Order: C-alpha cells, then structure tokens, then sequence
C-alpha cells in the first residue's frame, strides 16, 4: 500500500538527445512500457485484494 | 528438486563493465521478457538471499476457505400458510466473487475439495416462545437424483445420496470431496457449446448458451431443518466455505478488471472504468 | 504408517520436525502437505522457439 | 512404520 | 551464424506449403509445448483415429483485412476460421471428435518510414463477451463462430437494446480484451508483437490445448487469435494510411474420431 | 552449554584476609559494575546452592496471556434505527498496559504470537425475548485488504484473509502467527519519523508523527455476529489475549515510571511524581 | 516423530521424563520448549575494552 | 497534553546544538500555533522512565576528582541491517549532571563540556540527487 | 560473433549507471593506459587516501548543447566540467590533492539523411589562448574554468581592447586549436570522430595525466575535452537544422588526499 | 522415530 515508511522511490524518463527523423516521416511516436519482476522478488502475507468486490 | 521454501539466489557482487554484451538492450516483439537481474546494469554487492517464495505457491495462495454461498431454512409453526421453508443450492464457485477471481487467474485446475458448513439460527416474530436444538440435514444431490420437492419427502431418505446431519451449536461440519470432474481438469473458461445448431433442425432446437457446458455441471445442495414445526418461528443460514487442496493449475490469465456480470465473462455498461485518473508525469 | 518432516523454523526460543498419521482411506480426506515444487517460468517469460542468450543482441 | 522427509 | 543465418530470416515448411521471411523477430512455441498426436497413456475413444497429415497439415491463408488509422482489432477462433479450409474442414465435419494444433503466420509488411504496433496474442479458451445488458451468456452459436472472416473488437461498448429480436452478439471491448480482463495483462498469453519498424510478421506454433484430449471440435474452439493495435498505424504525414494484414495458418499433428456422416451446421 | 534451570554458583568458604588485593574498592565512572561475591568482603562457609533462574529467563517471563484488547459487538432487532454493531480493532499491545510495560523491559524483540480469544455475551433490554446460540466471525485484515463497512458487506467473504467462526460457550477460540515483521526484529521504539520534510515540499506534505512507521502497523481485527438480528438485542465482548511464544529480546530498558499517555513516549502533567515520602535517617 | 525430554523434578512421592509431538507444519504453531540458555552478564556489567581484574585497583 | 507524538522532525532535530533537559514539565497551552517540541524531564531520563536506572544503557560517569573524559564505542543498533539516516536516529546521548557543579565558595562556576565523535565503519546505499530537508 | 556481437553496439556500466549504443565506431582508450589507482611505488603524499568509489565513479550528464549550421565548435576542461557533480564534486573539493581517469561518452544523433562530422579530441594540459594582445597569461580563474557549462571555439581572433575592465577571457581560434597550433593536426591527440552516417557517439577511455602522481584538481586541470565540426551539419535542404550534443562523463579510479574543510571558490 | 534430550 502506500507507505511513507516503505516507499520506493522515483521512476522517471527522459529525452538524453532529443528523437531526430528525416522528412516524410512522423514526427511523433509512441513508446510502451513493460513491468516485471526478477528471480529474487518474492510476497508474503496472503490477503484479499480491493480490486474486486461484490456490493449486494 | 527446487522447493516452494527453497531461498531465492543470492546476489553476486558485480564490477565496472564496457564491452559488447548488452543485456539491457532486448526486443519485446519477440514474445519474451528479458531475464535481467540487478547485476547487469549496476554494480552490485555479495547479498546471502534468505527470502523465499513458500507462500506464493498455487498450493499456498489456494489454502483458505472462501464463502461461496448461503442458503436459508426455516422451521415454522404447523398453522402457517406458507410451506416450511427448505434450500436448494445448485453448486458452484460463481455466486461469490472473491475465490471466482482467484481460480480465474488461470485456465484449468485439479484439485480436491474441502467444504465447511457454519450454520447460525435466530428469532424472527417478537414472541417470547422457545425452540430446542436444531438438527440439519445437509443433502448433495448429483445431477440426475430426485431434488427435494418438500421438506419431508421421500428423497431425505438418502439411501445412496451423501447427507450430513449437522447439530446446531457444535463445530461446523466438514467433508472432503476428490477431483470429480469429467474432464481432466476443470474447466474455468469453456469457448464453445454444448449443441451443434444443424441446418435441417430449427433454431430452437440447436439452440444452447454460449461457454455453457453440463447444464447441470456438479448437482445441488438441499438443506432442511429436521425438527418438525414448532410453535415459534426460527430462521437459519448455512454459510458454504469451499477450499480447494491438493491443487494444480493450467494456462495462466489476466484477472477480472470490472465487476462479474453472471456466470460468463459477460460485462455491464456502467462498470468498464476501473482505472482512475494520474497525470503521466505526477509520481 | 507416521510421515515425520521437518519444519522451517522462523522464529527461536537442530532440526524441528513434526508428524503427520494420514487417518482415511481416500487420499482427498488428506490434508495438504504443503512440500510443493518450484518451476523455471520459462514457458511463460522465454517461449521462443531459439534460445535467448541475455547478453546478446535479441536479434540477429 | 514411519517415513522421514 | 557465420554462414549467414539469422533469427529474422525464417523458412516453415507444412505439406505442400512454404512461407518465408526476412524480417521476424524469432518465433513463439506456445508454453513450450510442440504439438504432439494423442498419445496411448492419454487416449480415450478407441476407435482407430483418422490423421490426414499433409492433406490437412498445410498452411492455409484466411482473407486479409485492412488496418487503419481507426481500426480497433480484429479476432479469430480455432478451429472456427478453419473450417471451410480444404480437406482439414471436411475430416473435421466428418468426425465427432477431433484435436488439432497450429502454426500461426500473421504477416504484415510496411515502410521504413511507417510506425505501429500490432499485439498478436493467441488464448486458450477465448470466451468472449456479448452484447446484452438483459441477458448474460447469450451470444449465438451462428455470430460466435464468423468462420474465416473473424470479428473485431470496439473501443465502446454499446448494449443490445433490441429485446423482440435481440442481435445476439459478441460486444469485445479492446481495453478489456473483449472478455473483462485488462489488454495490458495478455502478454502472460503466448505471443509477439508486429512492430513495423522491426518486423513484419508474427509466428506463433500452438499445442492442442483443453481440459481434455479430444473434443467437439465443431462445439468448442481451443484456441482464439487476438490481434490489436498497440501502437496506432501512421506512415508520414497521411491522415488514412493503410496496410493489410494476412494471417496464414497450419493445423498440425491432428486427429479424428467418431466417424458418421457429415455435419451441416446452421451458421447464418 | 549453561541453561536456564541450572543452579547458580556455590559460596565456597573463604577466611581472614590481610593483602594488597582490593575487591571493595572500586571506580563506577568506568561504567562497570564491581563483579562481587559474599566472600570478596566477609568470611563465607561452604555452600552447596540449589537455586536457579528458570523462572526469570525471557520466555519464561513472558510465558503468560495478557489482555490487549476488548472489542464490542451486537446483534439487535431487524427495526432497530441503529446500525448492527461490528467491531473494528488496529492490532497492538499498547491499548493496555501491563504487557505493554513488561515488553519495554527490552528496545526490540522477536517472538511467535498466540492469540486467544475469550467471549461473553449479555442482554440488554428488560425483555424476555431468548437469542438462539451466536457464531462469532473474527476476521483479520491486513494491511491494504478492503476493511468491513457493514456487518453483512462482501469482505466477510474472507476468500484469502484468515477468519475465525467462534462459536459461542465453546472453548475459547486461539491461533498462532509466526513473527511477521517488516524488520529483523519487532522495535518496540522507533527514533524516527516516517516522512523527510523536504525544503521545496509545503510543511504539510512533510509531516508525520514522531516516533511512528508504518501507519498501519499489523492491521485490523474485525468482529461480527454472524446470526441474523433477532428480536430481542445480545451485546457480546471479544477480550483478546496475546503471549509471545518463542521470544528474543534486545538492548535493555528502564521500565515506564509514570503512567503511560498514548502510543508514545509521551506524559502527562500531574501523573510525574511515582515517588513517595521516605526520610533519609529513617529504615 | 516424539521428542523425549527430562522434567526437573520438584517434589517427590530415576528421570522422569515427558513427551511431545509437534502436531503442525508451522513452527509458529509450537508450544514453548521452556529449554532455554543463559549467558553471562558481561556486556551490561563489564562493558569495559580492558577486561577488568577484581582484586586489583580498577584505575591504574 | 492535548495531542501525543507531535514533536516536530525540525524540533526532534536540533543537529550539533543539541537539545536540553529541563527539572519541570511544562506543557505547551498554545492551540493555535503549538510548539510542537520536546519536554525532556531530567528525573524521567526524557522518557518517562527513572533516571537512577539509565546506567543499564552503556554509559560512563565523568567524576571530576576522578577523570575528566567518557568515551563509548558504539556498534550500529537497529531492528534493521540499514535504514534512513535521514527518517531515523540509531542512537541519543544523555549528559546530566547526578552530581551538581561546585567550586571553592564561589556561587557561579563554570566548566566547558566539549563532544567529539567519529562515524565508524559507515556504509550507504541508494545513491540519488541530495536530500534537502526543512530543518527551520 | 555468430552470436551476434558488434564494435558498433556496446554497453558501459559504472556504479548505478548504464550507458547503451547501437551505433559506436569501437571505442578509444588513450595512448592505450586504462585508469588506474596511484601505486605505492610512485605514491607522494603520505595519508591514507580517500577513494570514493561507486559515489563518484558513475556516469554523470552534462547540459546538452546544441550543433547548428553557424556552430563553430565547444570545449570543457577536466574536473572542471566534472566540479558539480554529485559526491565527486564533493569530494573535490574537501581535499587539497586528488587524481582521476574519465570515461567520457559524447552523444550525437540525427538519420540517414543528415550529415556532418565532430571531431572529439581529448587534450592533455589544454592550455587555451587569451583574448588580449596588451597583456599575455590574463585569463582569469573564473573564465578559464567554465564548469559544465564549457566554452565555445570562435572562427575570428577578436582582441579585447577594453584596457580599463579587461575581459580576461579566452578567444579560442577554432583551426588554431584555440591554442596557436593547426587543427588538422590535432587528430595526434586521443580522438574519435562523429561521423553520422556512420556513428551516433565518441567513446574515449581517458588514464590521469600530468607531470606529477597527484596535484591539485582545483588548481589545475589535467584533460581538455574539444569538439569541433569538421565538416558542417546539414539536413536535406533546411537551412537551419539543428541536433544535440550530449556529453556523459564517468570519473574513474579518483583518489584523494589532503582532507580539510571545503574550498569554496570564487567562480564568478 | 524418537529424540531424546
Ligand atoms: C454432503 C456434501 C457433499 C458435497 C459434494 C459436492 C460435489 C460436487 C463438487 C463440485 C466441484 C465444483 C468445481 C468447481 C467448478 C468447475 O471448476 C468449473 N465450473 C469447470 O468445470
Ligand atoms: C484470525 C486472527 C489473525 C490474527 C493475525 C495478527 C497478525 C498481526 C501480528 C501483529 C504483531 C504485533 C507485534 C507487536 C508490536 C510491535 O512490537 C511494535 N509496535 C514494533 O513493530
Ligand atoms: C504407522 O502409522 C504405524 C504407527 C502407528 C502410530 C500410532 C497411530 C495413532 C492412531 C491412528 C489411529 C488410526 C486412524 C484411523
Ligand atoms: C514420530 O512421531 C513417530 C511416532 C509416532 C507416534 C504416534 C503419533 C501420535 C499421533 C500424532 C498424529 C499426527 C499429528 C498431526
């Protein structure tokens, strides 16, 4: 959950350069983005989650 | 040989690089995800890993009882009007939605099942009548036995049919029941039918529902309260808690994102906004 | 017929174990032993059909 | 008996 | 390899059919898993088997639809989009049984100067979701199986409000990848992604995969065939650029049984 | 190798002394204690001792279930203009003080927690209505699972939080819970904030409270009466026992002087003075 | 899977002992072994860098 | 005594200067703009606790007859391996006179007390751009 | 390699940081001397030395200039350059003495359409020429050392004639090297050139140079860093294109010596 | 089978 406590800190991208294309090209694009976590990442406490629910 | 308690691996202590292995540089159209740990793009430090991932095994995340039901009786006095009140539950993981979302982060499963029963009584008219200790009568009726058409018929009997006959008071009954699919494994997702409409057969008749396949896919519960009726009204719940143990699990899936609509995976206007609004560049 | 297994002690005031009697015939009415086996994710995070070297260029 | 894991 | 070979430069051979290319990104085996003939520990009708190998294991093209600048995606089923393909349709209308799995050949070339990306996913058991608000589970056998033409996903969705003759439908909502889950999330299904300016094509090799080891082929589809636009096709500075996108796919290993006469479905 | 209930030395005899060795002289400033014996300064006689210190050892100290909370609930009539009452509790050994002073002996600890839970119930109105029997739910909530907002919504479901169905008259409900902290040992105090105040952040946005981390702990303790209302109202108490079995302690402590004011360290005006009048020259 | 342990014996009437069978998987399930060591008081007492000789002068 | 655990991290933070026992608590009457400070009673060591009793932490005793330094070597103590610096203080020390200052007759003598400490074995990790924190 | 390696894509990581390029042309380490720690053979100041390791020795980004048709070229001065940055700042300037090697990356991207070329020429002892043609040896601290900011080579010697408030400034004459000798003939210097059909980035690899083992960086600077258009930046027919240049540069192996209280200079 | 302490 959020915690000030635990917090993880910053994610941040910037442009380095700057995106050059030549003529007849778009001149805007879209980047995507993809999470994962590595060999060593691991969770515990088991509990239900808020992100279904069942009103009535 | 790896365990679900095994550590997880330790961290090697890395150093400066400049060469042409690059790790950090991949391409998702593949189809992969890039195996990277933190030692291929910083310097990292000897770390002796203790964590491990024991309590996130299909076992582990599986091992609770969930609610997935509660079915009312009653025993109400003999001069009433209305019929004694008995339940019939047609079996099933759907009509709640806490282990429904869990089971549907994959495909197909095996497992066997666990059920407990808690069962709870009250006093509904502001008599002060009494009543004694109520004996329940918990029958599973498998798809194709005579259902229950009152409460003191002739199938309570249950010469074959499992019963359980709970005593009001005591612990919460329990009974285990094996894999008892059909199939190899259930099926949490069913993309098809389970008629084939014909050209030389009307509409009707080929008719069946989409993803639907046993109609009567596990058979039912029936509940009744044993005691004959009594003067004082009393109103009982049983609540059905299922865990399923000894599980395995196939073909992994993104989980339910807007609220259940039904037995399918069918969706309501009004409920496909889950997410909430962030500015792209606001932490 | 009394499976002896260790526990993973967490927690301290040798090996700590404890025992388990299984007391049915129908191994459904066992409860879980919860000695349960890890995978590569593999089939999921590298299902192509060419070995991926980390270190190399995805493509070439 | 008993079996040892 | 120093003889020339290369990761993008592939050759598949099925029957009497070939596809080549000169710009993939790797190929998909689906789980890990080749597609495999039922094998006798796993076996259950046991009436000798119908494998009409090279006559069926051949790669067959579907018609080729269109991408946009508007189009929000387009699906399939298997065996649905193959079943008026050659003699793999016929052994499957003849039998009551069958399994199948399947090379995926999802092509679709450009420019250097065009972008897009197109999320090629193929899901096991791909229930989608219908167009009522008044009735769940509702979606006809005839609107669930388009055979070879597919569906296409919506960015909107827009309920049924006809309830004397209800339409029947699949609503398949793109972000929720028609079935209530999140489109994000179905990189955990086996899959590539065509993006223009590194590939153009995807290949995905399927395993027959069920809670079962032979079924109704003609009641159930195994597998689905997902394809949306992750990153919207553009090409300089055209306000409607186009480009098609074919899809060629293989049955492989597959196996019949329940031999009668032949099924005519009702499917308009 | 020494444990627990050995016993402790024996005096061994020793006579007169006439020396430059000085045992009784000693120098505090150097932060020590002298290591002294009886017969470092008088004349012993040989002594085989019997005692031990089994009684005083960490575990043994603690080895006792002390109340750390009582949580009210009730069920009342269907009519009733109030709310059914279910009871919602942040865990913590600091609502109470008795344990809550024994555990600050030590700066940290690590231990296994046992939780019982003894439950009473009541009637309330001069009535003569009966309540047929109550089964209790308890269910823990953890940190970020969605909290209980009527004693009948879909959290109570408990699908993956652990509950317990307590029913009533039987033996007090208990379970056990590993050592579950975040850090390698349970502080007991925590010098610090939860927030950095940052210069170009606003004061608000920087603040926290002083010697608190995570806000929520451990989570809550939630309780209903699972029973339907009935006409005539029952109020019930949940008291919550805690010991802490399998216990480590670290870095010892002046025990609390005055009487406690809330979570902190902090006191009182007028509670400051613990102790009483004793003349100097008087025994 | 029985751990056979000694009891101190208090008030009398060989060893006499007592058993114990740990029922469950989790050793946060236990109950307390009451088997406990002690130690020496030393790094609250003589916390001092040089050890310190009683008979002798403690400031030299 | 209105609010608990409401110091301040500027107030609970002096830096260098340090901070001071009092003989008398005295409670901040201020609602409106709180001093938000702490109110160390010196017989209750600050926290509430006898100060005849702090000599069970490790400690020295400056007798003015007998030395005129105390050093303590002090290992890193936490719950923690490593933890913010910044959020969380390891360790206090307390300087209070057991036994009061007295010189020849004369009524106001004075002494210096000088602190000179060194970090040990420090380490740190996850390095970024540098804290900046509100410390007025 | 057959698997896949090239002189063209490299990665660099120093402490938390990671450098990617997939259009190098190999990368330079001068006169062929990796940095390296002061040995104890060749040792002077006698303290225990401070060597800041991961704190200083990572990857720092300095403002990105940019390279325009009227360009005439840029130069920065080693630590100078580096004075700022993070704990290596820091830790310059609390001690009288400090030594370093650099890993310098210089970033420079555009497409197959433009062209030009920056020569990146790593400079030992610097030593640029004044503005004034009264008085030689006048630049003063504070314009010899611009920090990250750099300075700029000009075309046209233009001498300071305000003798009342002299500039004190440096006219560094771009084919004269800024320092009175051909520029053509600066390419004996460690060097790469940006050539971009052919590379997006320079590479160099720079060891601690001077006449002494240690000395004050304050003081002194050990490396100049000089990029200079060789040949002009174009783009198709624009006549104002423009692309960046950023410059990334890693200390490596510092060491210091001399610990006290904080230099704090007079910069401007 | 049995430990002995
Ligand atoms: C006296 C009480 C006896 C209770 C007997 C219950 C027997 C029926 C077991 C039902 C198994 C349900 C399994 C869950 C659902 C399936 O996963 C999916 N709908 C797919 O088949
Ligand atoms: C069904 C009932 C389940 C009950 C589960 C309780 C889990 C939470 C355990 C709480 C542990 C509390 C430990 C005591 C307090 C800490 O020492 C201090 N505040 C420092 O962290
Ligand atoms: C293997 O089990 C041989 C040892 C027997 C140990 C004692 C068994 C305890 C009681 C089990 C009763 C039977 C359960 C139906
Ligand atoms: C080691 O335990 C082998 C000897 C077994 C002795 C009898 C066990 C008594 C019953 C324990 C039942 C299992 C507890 C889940």
């Amino acid at each position: 959950i959020d915690d000030s406590f635990t917090e993880g800190g910053y994610i941040s991208v910037f442009y380095q350069t700057r995106i050059v294309v030549p003529l007849s090209t778009p001149r805007e694009m879209d980047i995507l983005g993809f999470v994962s976590a590595c060999n060593d990442f691991s969770v515990r406490l088991l509990r239900d989650t808020t992100h279904i629910e069942q009103k009535a | 040989a790896a365990t679900s308690r095994d550590a997880l691996p330790n961290t090697e202590a890395s150093g400066p690089t400049h060469s042409k292995e690059i790790p950090a540089l991949t391409a998702v159209e593949t189809g992969a995800t890039n195996p990277l740990v933190p030692s291929d793009t910083v310097q990292t430090r000897h770390v002796v890993q203790h964590r491990s991932r024991s309590e996130s095994s299909i076992e582990s995340f599986f091992a609770r009882g969930a609610c997935v039901t509660i079915m009312t009786v009653d025993n109400p006095a003999s001069t009433t009007n209305k019929d004694k009140l008995f339940a019939v539950w047609k079996i099933t993981y759907k009509d709640t939605v806490q282990l429904r979302r869990k089971l549907e982060f994959f495909t197909y499963s095996r497992f066997d099942m666990e059920l407990t029963f808690v069962v709870t009584a009250n006093f509904t008219e502001t008599n002060n009548g009494h009543a004694l200790n109520q004996v329940y009568q918990i029958m599973y009726i498998p798809p194709g036995a005579p259902v229950p058409e009152k409460w003191d018929d002739y199938t309570w009997q249950t010469s074959s049919n499992p019963s359980i006959f709970y005593t009001y008071g005591t612990a919460p009954a329990r009974i285990s029941v094996p894999y008892v699919g059909i199939s190899n494994a259930y099926s949490h997702f069913y993309d098809g039918f389970s008629k084939v409409p014909l050209k030389d057969q009307s509409a009707a008749l080929g008719d069946s529902l989409y993803g639907a396949a046993s109609l009567n896919d596990f058979g039912i519960l029936a509940v009744r309260v044993v005691n004959d009726h009594n003067p004082t009204k009393v109103t009982s719940k049983i609540r059905v808690y299922l865990k399923p143990k000894h599980i395995r699990v196939w073909c992994p899936r993104p989980p339910r994102a807007v609220a259940y609509y039904g037995p399918g995976v069918d969706y309501k206007d009004g409920t496909l906004t889950p997410l909430s609004t962030k500015d792209l560049t606001t932490y | 017929g009394a499976q002896v297994s260790s526990q993973k002690v967490g927690a301290h005031e040798s090996t700590i174990n404890y025992t388990t009697i299984n007391y049915y015939r129908d191994s459904a009415s066992n409860a879980a032993s919860k000695q349960d086996f890890s995978q590569d994710p593999s089939k999921f995070t590298e299902p192509i059909k060419d070995v991926l070297i980390k270190t190399a260029p995805m493509l070439n | 008996g008993s079996s040892s894991t | 390899e120093a003889c020339g070979y290369s990761d993008r430069v592939l050759q598949l051979t099925l029957g009497n059919s070939t596809i080549t290319t000169q710009e993939a990104a790797n190929s998909v085996v689906a789980y890990g898993r080749w597609p495999e003939y039922l094998r006798d520990s796993e076996a259950n009708p046991v009436d000798q088997p119908t494998e009409p190998d090279v006559a069926a294991c051949r790669f067959y093209t579907l018609d080729t639809v269109s991408w946009t600048k508007e189009s929000r995606g387009w699906w399939w089923k298997l065996p649905d989009a193959l079943r008026d393909m050659g003699l793999f349709g016929q052994n499957m209308y003849y039998h009551y049984l069958g399994r199948s799995g399947y090379t995926v050949h999802v092509q679709c070339n450009a420019s250097k100067f065009h972008q897009g990306a197109l999320g090629v996913f193929a899901v096991p058991e791909m229930c989608l979701a219908g167009d009522s608000n008044t009735t769940t589970m509702h979606t006809s056998y005839q609107n669930a199986n388009p055979g070879e033409k597919g569906g296409t996903f919506t960015g909107t969705f827009t309920p049924d409000n006809n309830q004397t003759s209800p339409a029947r439908r699949f609503c398949p909502v793109d972000y929720l990848l028609g079935n209530g889950t999140l489109l994000g999330n179905a990189f955990v299904f086996p899959h590539q992604i065509i993006n223009l300016r590194t590939n153009n094509c995807a290949t995905l090799v399927l395993p027959y995969v069920n809670s079962l080891s032979i079924d109704s082929m003609v009641k159930h589809n195994n597998w689905g065939i997902a394809i949306l636009p992750l990153a919207p096709l553009n090409f300089a500075s055209e306000s409607s650029p186009e480009i098609p996108i074919t899809l060629t796919i293989a049955p492989m290993c597959c196996e019949f049984n329940g031999l009668r006469n032949i099924t005519l479905p009702r499917l308009q």
